[PDB]
């Protein structure tokens, strides 16, 4: 079994949002979909869950009011509905399933609402050509909204990867740089692609870094 | 305990005999393990000895009924030769089936042994469960066992119309029962032999069917009130063998339904070859 | 509802240590304790479920312990994958999902020297009018670090100095991303530029230039 959250999305303030949680079962029997929020820097903050044999949806006193959860049993899928958003509304989405250990076993992969009155614009992909070993990199600039997943030789290249946090600009879109360490002999020899992807943009990005 | 036995022919040279009480019984214990070793987080690998040990149960009990197989046989071949082109034939028929009823019925001890033998180990888990607070017990294992073990065969039910399959099957006997009377011979009576066996198989499908739909509410009645929960420990006990008695009560009259409904039809595919020969060769 | 005063919020503890972190409640909460570890980007993966049970194929390291208001959680040796901040929770039925306020495990660890690289505005990058500039610090210790830009000689400061993040890595090391970034107006007006790093391993404030 597992959790499948949307992707990423910048969502108008006063507007509402409704983060799907697709299960990989066909239904929900006995299970509890728990929301759980984590806000900028805040740490996890439970909002609400849904037992959908029951039929009761039970809320956070903070989120009784602006949050409601729902359940389609059609696709076995569960909504969360964050109505009139306001800016302390940009945190990571996340789906839990009550597991049979009494705690939350079973995760989404988040979902990060962003509330702002600004439109998605997709990034920008320079490369970082290099100059007793040799680091390269790719240079994701001008995007926003936040995240952007960048892999190296389509995830094969793993080892030595420091995919950096993106900071925000005075423009107003973000801009990381993904460096990975590589040795003076496969320079020439090994071919090194970065694999960008702006879900908020649809962006997918392939970029040839060359030295 | 003589009229609690039904049997099944899904296939055209098959018969099959189920003791209902004893499939229900070893059913009720087959639950109360479950839940036994489901409910302690930490007993969850005990389910590879369990399965296991219900296999070989299943094993040693089918070893049983495979000795009256030879006189089954002897019953399935009178059959074959009644439904095709008399009184010698239906005493041929009778004193099969009450012999192969006798033999089962030889075997009560036989079969007894290993539903003790099951009894014994379902009630031996559950009288090791653990509680941390012997008031505030979890109701995790009730729910390990619906998820997996129960909730499966509800929407399997809960999928096909057996309301509609029995309304199929009275449409058939209307029409042949209406047949019968115009056809006014030695094909009427092998025709009138399957009729009423057919007649006399879809009231065990009506009253499986009963049961089914009966069960199928109460138990997605009773789910939502053993879950999520914080129960007494001795009214977390109570509540699991209230559980594994309408587990077993709905599975037992889920699966002989489903071998009666292929048993109705192969012995129907069979009924509409004689009007086929009756007819379309004879006429 | 039930208040989880967890302590302490940060931790920099070496590897191959004991680490102790603790769950408070301001009622009795009898054994429904959940241990989470929360990797960044990562969603929070549950380690201890019902305050001692090992979730399965979590290392035998980590340890729920205790029960009533006091509950602990033990790393019986630090490795540098366990680098996450952890939180306890509590479910209640009701339902009552309280939270934890969250221990930062850090490692601190031997002081190392930072790897430091330039990287100059692709020509991809100047035909559009922009022209950034990387300042790259690889694999050092500690996070503290001060990276200047001097624009031929000059040291320009309000300037972009867009220092990215440090991501705490499994070798118990950081990384540091000073970008200059600015119109190729003013990029081509100019020839020589470097990043001037100071750090507690660099005896001597070394500076790559291009």
């Amino acid at each position: 079994v597992q959790l499948v959250q949307s992707g990423a999305e910048v969502k108008k303030p006063g507007s509402s949002v409704k983060v799907s949680c697709k299960v990989s079962g066909g239904t929900f029997r006995s299970y509890a979909i728990n929301w759980v929020r984590q806000a900028p820097g805040q740490g996890l903050e439970w909002m609400g869950r849904i037992i959908p044999i029951f039929g009761t949806a039970n809320y956070a006193q903070k989120f009784q009011g602006r949050v409601t959860i729902t359940a389609d049993e059609s696709t076995s899928t569960a909504y969360m509905e964050l109505s009139s958003l306001r800016s302390e509304d940009t945190a990571v989405y996340y789906c839990a399933r009550h597991g049979y250990s009494s705690g939350l076993d079973i995760w989404g992969q988040g979902t990060m609402v962003t509330v702002s009155s600004a439109s998605t614009k997709g990034p920008s992909v320079f490369p970082l050509a290099p100059s007793g070993t040799a680091a390269l990199g790719c240079l994701v600039k001008d995007y926003f909204p936040e995240p952007v997943t960048v892999s190296w030789n389509s995830g094969a290249l793993t080892s030595g990867v420091h995919t950096f946090p993106a900071v925000l600009q005075s423009s107003g879109l973000y801009s990381l740089s993904s460096v990975v360490t590589v040795p003076s002999s496969s320079l020439g020899t090994q071919t090194y692609i970065c694999n960008v992807n702006h879900k908020p943009s649809n962006t997918k990005v392939d970029k040839k870094v060359e030295p | 305990i003589a009229n609690s036995i039904d049997i099944l022919q899904e296939k055209e040279g098959h018969l099959d005999f189920v003791i209902i009480p004893h499939y229900t019984f070893l059913d009720y214990y087959k639950h109360l393990s479950y839940n036994s070793i489901y409910h302690k987080s930490s007993t969850y690998g005990k389910y590879i000895a369990v399965d296991a040990f219900i296999k070989k149960i299943n094993e040693a009990y089918d070893k049983v009924k495979s000795k009256c197989n030879d006189i089954k046989n002897d019953l399935i071949a009178t059959i074959k030769k009644l439904e095709h082109p008399f009184k010698k034939m239906m005493d041929e028929y009778n004193t099969k089936k009450k012999k192969l009823i006798k033999c089962i019925k030889n075997h009560e001890n036989d079969f007894n042994k290993i539903c003790m033998d099951m009894k014994n180990y379902g009630t031996n888990l559950f009288e090791q469960l653990s509680c941390y607070n012997n008031n505030f017990c979890n109701t995790n294992g009730i729910r390990y066992h619906y998820d997996e073990y129960i909730h499966k065969l509800i929407l399997s039910v809960k999928s096909k119309n057996l309301n509609k399959d029995l309304s199929d099957m009275t449409n058939i006997l209307q029409q042949s029962e209406l047949l019968l009377t115009n056809l006014n011979y030695i094909y009427i009576d092998t025709i009138k032999f399957i009729h009423k066996e057919m007649k006399h198989i879809f009231n065990r499908i009506e009253y499986h069917t009963k049961i089914i739909n009966d069960k199928t509410k109460i138990i997605q009645d009773k789910i939502k009130l053993n879950i999520w929960r914080t129960f007494q420990k001795d009214e977390l006990l109570k509540r699991i063998l209230d559980m594994s008695n309408e587990y077993s009560l709905f599975i037992t009259s889920d699966h002989l339904r489903q071998m009666l409904y292929n048993t109705f039809y192969s012995k129907e595919k069979h009924l509409n070859n004689i009007f086929h020969h009756l007819i379309y060769v004879l006429q | 509802d039930i208040q989880m005063t967890q302590s302490p919020s940060s931790l920099s503890a070496s590897v191959g240590d004991r680490v102790t972190i603790t769950c408070q409640a301001s009622q009795d909460i009898r054994d429904s304790l959940n241990w989470y570890q929360h990797k960044p980007g990562k969603a929070p993966n549950l380690l201890i479920s019902d305050a001692s049970n090992l979730e399965t194929g979590v290392p035998s390291r980590f340890s729920g312990s205790g029960s009533g208001t006091h509950f602990t959680f033990t790393i019986s040796s630090l490795q540098p994958e366990d680098i996450a901040t952890y939180y306890c929770q509590h479910y209640d039925n009701l339902p009552s999902y309280t939270f934890g306020q969250g221990t930062k495990l850090e490692i601190k660890r031997t002081v190392a020297a930072p790897s430091v690289f330039i990287f100059p505005p692709s020509d991809e990058q100047l035909k559009s009018g922009t022209a950034s500039v990387v300042c790259l610090l690889n694999n050092f210790y500690p996070r503290e670090a001060k990276v200047q830009w001097k624009v031929d000689n000059a040291l320009q400061s309000g300037n972009s100095q867009e220092s990215v993040t440090e991501q705490d890595s499994k070798d118990s090391t950081y990384s540091l991303s000073s970008t200059l970034t600015l119109s190729k107006a003013d990029y081509e007006k100019h020839k020589v530029y470097a990043c001037e790093v100071t750090h507690q391993g660099l005896s001597s404030p070394v500076t790559k230039s291009f």
